[PDB]
RNA sequence: GGCUGAAGGAUGCCCAGAAGGUACCCCAUUGUAUGGGAUCUGAUCUGGGGCCUCGGUGCACAUGCACAUGUGUAGUCGAGGUUAAAAAACGUCUAGGCC
């Protein structure tokens, strides 16, 4: 029992150590880890995707750490003859983070109410005060899944096309949110993703943004983002 | 307070032009600070302001949108002046205009001394820049030459008129307002409220409208403080290592008072596998200008200090402050921690306290009237 | 009661099919939304895939005599064919096998 709290402790370590420049040399430890039981790859995994879209500034290098741990198969604890691969659980993780918005709103309104039963103004202020906070680290964490799964990406664990149904997702719902996902995304995978076998289709997710540039119905700071975006898609991606 | 009673939520009601706006994005501003809130309206209708607040926290922001956003673009030419109470920090707040304007195409310049005239001269031939900031003493000395356009300037601003005071450029300010127009709009801002400084308003300002923004450095409640149980220094080593193994760390402070433990922790920690920048109390004022910003950046994940330097200079963006040892300065426990402008939203704070500085803990907990909790054994949950 | 490991499963790769997506296009309502179609896909499931033929090298054998020829092939390098598909000899579990 003490060995997966061991094992977390040292991956734990390992996550907060971890910078692009010493990159190399703690990827040794990470090879090391003794990673041999369903739970034990789930917690890893856990850890892994929490730092990562908690924080993005870094998640370059948790990216490339992913990829030492593309093959560690590992044997499920309900029937013992079947294997999870890391791939498929740390993705796995990603999509479903992915895809909370369709739920997300859901349990601001089930706070909603409580705005309403708030009766006194130091109740209503301190009601909107957290449900302003929760909204604050939900679109926090929505921005680091984006640039995690961006960076995987980059690192061919993922292909062209989950980022094109990816990016047109984001763009279909026109809210804030998606909206700056979207430009996060782009602003990550601009690079790598202008190709001439995306020319065509690329060419109109842009395009459309234009008209929300031109449009002016959202925020100012969402066209802000967005024609930062496309500048930079103007200049080769540099 | 301010006698002026518009205060406003954010940029975005401003009314600001959209060039303007994408430069004042591009550099990072989201929500305003006080004077930000308040003082930047006046300033756009075209009134006279006097206003106090401190230096280098937006202060000169919010004139830097107010004159930008009443700079007519088309003409080039010099439609305001800045008199700054130095050289060096005309530079940073030319640039700092330049972070709000790169999208505008208007020009700030920084006449400063020791510089070639004639270069100048030419400088300011071939165009000149829609604002200008500098020093009383030598913008007057610039300017009585007629290398200027003491004409088309229709914003004066004062800052930091105090530091100008001590200075004692009294006269010279009173040329510069003799050389320059009659109708043209007049700002001046101070550090604080002196009586020199309000015998100006009177002189030269007319109708003031005041700005008094309150500094403040108590936000104890707002940041949790714990405390660990660790007696043996050798074991202090390993107290940080069991932190890092059970912490959600982005970035940590480790402060140290003294210089030789700072260079064996650094010798220590980067034997292990952590990068480190670490500064000392010999070190000059470059090089760890140099080493701040690099930690800033995030290319290094831990900043070694001494209480002084991180009084010189400050980032708010770490989620824990390691107090390594207790402060011989009681005092600069609140400058150790830097609650001074609300960090601690998440912000924690730990104590590494020796057995005898149970003591220590003990006089700052009830002297600074606090309440610093034991290390909970279950803590990953709770931050 | 402890050591070890089958291209027998699982995993990875490739192929087929299905859920799902599909900015652009077309068709319907017609409202720029939904549904259907066409490609393009497929973070996910269900199956299938461990072929031949020829050389080089090495090895072993068998002959003649250290040397040569013939034979079989080392998870061998290549060279071509064949099937829609010619794969990580696999950070895995077993059936065993041994003490
Ligand atoms: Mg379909
Ligand atoms: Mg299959
Ligand atoms: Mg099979």
């Amino acid at each position: 029992g003490s060995k997966t709290q061991d094992l977390f402790r040292r991956v734990r370590s390992i996550l907060n150590k971890l910078t692009p420049q010493m990159f190399q040399q703690l990827m040794k430890q990470v090879t090391q880890l003794a990673i041999d039981t369903e739970e034990r790859l789930k917690g890893v995994i856990d850890l892994i995707f929490e730092k990562a879209i908690s924080e993005p500034n870094f998640s370059v290098a948790y990216a490339n750490m992913c990829r030492c741990l593309m093959a560690l198969k590992v044997p499920t604890t309900e029937k013992p003859t079947v294997t999870v691969n890391f791939r498929k659980l740390l993705l796995n993780r990603c999509q479903k983070e992915f895809e909370k918005d369709k739920d997300d709103d859901e349990v601001f309104e089930k706070k909603q109410k409580e705005m309403d039963e708030a009766a006194t103004a130091e109740e209503r202020g301190r009601l909107k005060e957290e449900l302003e906070e929760a909204r604050d680290i939900a679109r926090r964490r929505s921005l680091g899944n984006i640039k995690f799964i961006g960076e995987l990406f980059k690192l061919k664990m993922l292909t062209e096309a989950i980022m094109h149904d990816c990016v047109v997702k984001l763009l279909k719902n026109h809210d804030e949110e998606s909206l700056e996902c979207l430009c996060r995304l782009l602003t990550t995978i601009g690079k790598d993703l202008d190709f001439e076998k995306a020319k065509p289709r690329m060419d109109q997710y842009f395009n459309q943004m234009e008209k929300i540039i031109k449009e002016k119905k959202t925020s100012s700071r969402i066209r802000f983002m967005l024609q930062d975006v496309l500048d930079l898609r103007g200049s080769n991606w540099v | 307070e301010s006698n002026w009673n518009e205060i406003v939520d954010s940029f975005d009601d401003m009314n600001l032009s959209e060039s303007l706006l994408r430069g004042i994005y591009a550099y990072g501003f989201e929500k305003p600070s006080a004077i930000q809130q308040r003082a930047i309206l006046p300033c756009i209708k075209g009134y006279d302001v006097i206003a106090q607040a401190q230096s280098g926290t937006g202060k000169t922001a919010t004139f830097a949108i107010s004159i930008l956003q009443q700079i007519e673009l088309d003409l080039k030419a010099t439609q305001a002046l800045v008199l700054a109470p130095t050289r060096e920090l005309a530079q940073q707040i030319q640039k700092v205009v330049m972070a709000l304007g790169d999208y505008m195409g208007a020009s700030c310049h920084a006449c400063i001394g020791g510089t070639n005239v004639r270069a100048e001269v030419q400088k300011l031939q071939m165009e000149a820049p829609h604002i200008i900031v500098g020093t009383p003493g030598r913008v007057f000395d610039m300017l009585n030459r007629r290398y200027l356009s003491p004409k088309y300037i229709k914003m004066f601003v004062l800052d930091e008129a105090d530091e100008m005071l001590s200075r004692g450029f009294k006269d010279q300010i009173y040329d510069i307002f003799q050389k320059l127009n009659s109708n043209t709009q007049v700002v001046l801002l101070s550090a604080t409220m002196p009586s020199d400084v309000l015998e100006v308003t009177k002189k030269f300002m007319r109708d003031p409208i005041r700005i008094l923004v309150k500094k403040e450095e108590l936000t104890l409640e707002g940041i949790r403080q714990f405390y660990i149980n660790v007696e043996r220094e050798e074991w202090k080593l390993d107290t940080l290592c069991d932190l890092y193994e059970t912490l959600t760390i982005t970035q940590a402070v480790i402060f140290i008072n003294t210089r030789r433990k700072v260079d064996w922790l650094t010798e220590k920690m980067h034997a292990r596998d952590f990068t480190v920048s670490a500064m000392h109390g010999d070190m000059d004022q470059k090089e760890r200008d140099v080493i701040m910003r690099e930690f800033r950046s995030g290319s290094s994940r831990v900043l070694i200090t001494t209480d002084l330097l991180a009084r010189g200079i400050d980032v708010q963006q770490v989620s824990l402050v390691i107090n390594y040892d207790l402060p011989t300065n009681r005092e600069n426990y609140i400058h150790r921690i830097g609650r001074g402008g609300r960090f601690g939203r998440k912000g924690v704070a730990i104590n590494m306290v020796t057995e005898e500085d149970k003591r220590t803990l003990r006089d700052i907990e009830t002297f600074y009237n606090t309440s610093i909790e034991e290390m909970p054994l279950n803590v990953a949950d709770l931050i």
